[PDB]
């Protein structure tokens, strides 16, 4: 099977510097044009670089001209992609992509670009001042306000983290039904912020107690809130 | 600068109908045009290459066919499955590569009103100097929705932000979060903070309000 | 186990067999005759070892059917190069590219003719070669795909070129494909590279009104037990009578884990380590 695995993402001040690495398996390597693909949160695929069987061909986008840099070790299998004075905008995340084969296998076509076979899983790059940080956790309480019939609404305020992503679960994975959690908002401040709500039976409010289960990995920050009613 | 435009830039349409996707260069690429799909959180897809060629495994309902300037993606009859973001692409024409801005394949059903329902600050965050009030829109179709946050009918602007969900895997609806965010000093300043909802399953603009 | 081969030297043994080691050179590349393979000029082997730092500097080019023509090149062992006088009236020969540099000037692969318009015309070329030997011709032969019509008719008058290239059996033709590809040494044309098998009693039929990259001969091909095998391991002077891409491995033992792909008397992989 032919695999792509990418390596290198992280978090950088701007300006800062990175390097992507894109590991290749199960075909021959130097017969194929190997190129970048970005994606920005919740935008686009946007064409990076490309580099041809050899390495001896280079292009890029405009946007990332004189900063990013691709290369590629053909002894190794491993295609690279050096991230210079980094921007804001270069926040997003990056997968690497394979060239196909025109004339079917068999065929050998190092300096054309033709329809993208295999990617990567993508790696994440994420450009900020902000620094790395654990949420705050606040209750939406269930009131009057947020019950319908017989049927109350409560939730959790994920608030002020860096980076993504935070998870969250309610009461230990065991309620599943009518969660709702929201995509987070990056804040004027650079930091996110996100909610999770549930609906549950409004007569449950009295006995049975819900906790949100709050995760941000990148700062090792476990919080479990129980959210109580007012 | 070959440039390629996808349009439109949402398609809705119910499970089972058909859907055309189509997709526009600046110049003519000949049939060097692919169609990938991408679900949320998720790998891109090759489905279409030379314009019209089905890539390996991919279901005879995708059709591909077009050339020079003009090209269509034909889904014969809607799966789960099917409904993702659909990118044009194209190869080998003086650039290497080009995508298309991308057209959002979303699920057509009959409109839904939205729940709506207001959380004041919690007393813990009300602790450290910020107040946090929470509007929340549950389950509705279309995804077109207003809300408008009103503190003592003083409409609120630049100190709000939303997000909404993926269509709901059973009833395909929307769910808004929509958090106003003030000072505890200004929070203490008024009285009746209030969410007004527009949508297309509401008569009138609903509000939820609050006191204190 | 024990009955398995698992550790390589590292180096690949060039007793008893044979090794060419391709260098900065591919056996394509070798073949076609890019200026800077040209040392390998009617060179022999028993095993062609390709590295991954090889590259080409010569006219930007694919070719539809590689893997077949390396298998039987390889499996030939020789690439000599016989050179056989074709007429080509009316055209200009021995084009050339500043892609393709060969020394301070232009150039081009070495065993490839890039034949071009003479004053104002470029006439339909009909030239037959028959083979009256008793060995086998393999032809090298390609289509030039440039890259603007302005190009197309500064080079061949005609606006839409044309290779037809024929046996006694059947009949290829190739229409070039005019456009623009993303740059490579200053060019954004291609090349194409097709070849032709002649057997005893057979004929090279070439027909063409443009675009075509002519052969200036034939290699002479045998049935040989030779091969080839990427790999960036160092040739010694030891000994192995099998090889495998990681290197040379004793070959007593039944099975061995180190490489599918082997070279000589081997045993036979398994997975197992
Ligand atoms: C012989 O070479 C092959 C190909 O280079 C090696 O296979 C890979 O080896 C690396 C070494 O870390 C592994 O990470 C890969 O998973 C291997 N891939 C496959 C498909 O096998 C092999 O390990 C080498 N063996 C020896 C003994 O040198
Ligand atoms: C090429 O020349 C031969 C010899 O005169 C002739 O028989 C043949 O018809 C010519 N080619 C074509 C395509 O007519």
């Amino acid at each position: 099977e032919v695999q792509l695995l990418e390596s290198g993402g992280g978090l950088v001040q701007p300006g800062g510097s990175l390097r992507l690495s894109c590991a290749a398996s199960g075909f021959t390597f130097n017969h194929y044009a190997m190129t970048w693909v970005r994606q920005a949160p919740g935008k686009g695929l946007e064409w990076v670089a490309s580099s041809s069987g050899s390495g001896r061909s280079t292009y890029y986008t405009d946007s990332v001209k004189g900063r990013f840099s691709v290369s590629r070790d053909n002894s190794k299998n491993t295609l690279y992609l050096q991230m210079n004075s980094l921007r804001a905008e270069d926040t997003a995340v990056y997968y690497c992509a394979k060239s196909s084969n025109y004339y079917g296998s068999g065929s050998y076509s190092p300096d054309d670009y033709y329809h993208m076979d295999v990617w990567g899983q993508g790696t994440t790059v994420t450009v900020s001042g902000a620094s790395t940080k654990g949420p705050s956790v606040f209750p939406l309480a269930p009131s009057s306000k947020s019950t319908s019939g017989g049927t109350a609404a409560l939730g959790c305020l994920v608030k002020d983290y860096f980076p993504e992503p935070v998870t969250v679960s309610w009461n230990s994975g065991a309620l599943t039904s009518g969660v709702h959690t929201f995509p987070a908002v990056l804040q004027s401040s650079g930091l996110y912020s996100l909610s999770s709500v549930v609906t549950v039976p409004s007569s449950s409010l009295g006995t049975q107690t819900y906790i949100c289960n709050v995760n941000h990995k990148p700062s090792n920050t476990k919080v479990d809130k129980r959210v109580e009613p007012k | 600068e070959i440039v390629m435009t996808q349009s439109p830039d949402t398609l809705s349409v119910s499970p089972g109908e058909r859907a055309t996707l189509s997709c526009r260069a600046s110049e003519s690429i000949s049939s060097n045009l692919a169609w990938y799909q991408q679900k949320p959180g998720q790998v891109p897809r090759l489905l279409i290459y030379g314009a019209s060629t089905r890539a390996t495994g991919v279901p005879a309902r995708f059709t591909g066919s077009g050339s020079g300037t003009e090209f269509t993606l034909t889904i014969s009859s809607l799966q789960s499955e099917d409904f993702a973001v659909y990118y044009c692409q194209q190869y080998n024409n003086r650039l290497p590569y080009t995508f298309g801005q991308g057209t959002k394949l979303e699920i057509k059903r009959t409109v839904a009103a939205p729940s709506v329902f207001i959380f004041p600050p919690s007393d813990e965050q009300l602790k450290s100097g910020t107040a946090s009030v929470v509007c929340l829109l549950n389950n509705f179709y279309p995804r077109e929705a207003k809300v408008q946050w009103k503190v003592d009918n003083a409409l609120q602007s630049g100190n709000s932000q939303e997000s909404v969900t993926e269509q709901d895997s059973k009833d395909s609806t929307y769910s808004l979060s929509s958090t106003l965010t003030l000072s505890k000093a200004d929070y203490e300043k008024h009285k009746v903070y209030a969410c007004e909802v527009t949508h297309q399953g509401l008569s009138s603009p609903v509000t939820k309000s609050f006191n204190r | 186990t024990e009955l398995v081969q698992s550790s390589s030297t590292g180096k690949i043994c060039n007793n008893p067999h044979r090794i060419l080691d391709g260098i900065d050179c591919t056996l394509i590349d070798a073949l076609l005759g890019d200026p800077h393979c040209d040392v390998f000029q009617n060179e022999t082997w028993d095993l062609f070892v390709e590295r991954s730092k090889a590259f080409s500097n010569c006219y930007p080019y694919d070719v539809p059917d590689y893997a077949s023509l390396r298998s039987l090149v390889a499996s030939s062992g020789t690439l000599e190069f016989i050179t056989e006088g074709f007429t080509w009236t009316g055209v200009t020969q021995n084009g050339g590219s500043n892609a393709c540099k060969r020394g301070p000037g232009s150039g081009f692969f070495s065993r490839l003719n890039w034949l071009t318009k003479s004053g104002s015309t470029y006439p339909v070329l009909n030239v037959t070669m028959p083979n009256n030997d008793n060995f086998d011709k393999l032809y090298i032969w390609g289509i030039h795909h440039p890259s603007t019509d302005q190009e197309q008719t500064s080079l061949y008058v005609q606006a839409s070129g044309r290779v037809t290239v024929s046996t006694r059996r059947s009949q290829q033709t190739i229409i070039p494909n005019i456009g623009s590809r993303p740059w490579v040494r200053g060019l954004s044309s291609r090349i194409s590279i097709y070849w032709t098998i002649v057997k005893p009693g057979d004929v090279l039929v070439i027909n063409s009104n443009g675009n075509l990259i002519a052969p200036r001969g034939y290699f002479k091909m045998r049935t040989g037990k030779s091969s080839i095998m990427r790999s960036d391991a160092p040739i010694d002077t030891c000994i192995s009578e099998c090889i495998t891409p990681n290197g040379s491995i004793p070959n007593d033992k039944p099975f061995q884990n180190v490489n599918k792909i082997t070279y000589g008397a081997c045993p036979k992989y398994v997975k197992q380590n």
